[PDB]
């Protein structure tokens, strides 16, 4: 279960990445994925 | 013992299923998708036994 889970983080990761379109960009309103503790949306 | 090996003979089946489909997918052609056919953007792939 270990490495199953460790292989799948490995695959979600992504090689880029754009955190500044989560709340200030766009006139849409998809604040419920926006990592602001907590670091969750 | 016999639900042992009912267990892995599901387990073997989905993963014959799996192999089927990453011959099918990335050595016969080249793959779109990303992930699938390991890491990376996918160049070529080999299957050995």
């Amino acid at each position: 279960q270990d490495d199953a889970t460790k292989s799948l983080f490995e695959s979600i990761r992504v090689p880029q990445s754009a955190p500044l379109m989560a709340s200030l960009s766009g006139d849409y309103n998809l604040s419920l994925f926006e990592t602001p503790g907590n670091y969750r949306s | 013992f016999v639900s042992q090996q009912l267990v892995r003979s599901e387990a073997a089946a989905r993963s014959s299923q799996l192999v089927k489909d990453k011959v099918n997918e990335c050595v016969k052609s080249q793959s779109s998708r990303n992930g699938f056919c390991g890491q990376g953007t996918h160049i070529v792939s080999f299957a050995v036994n």
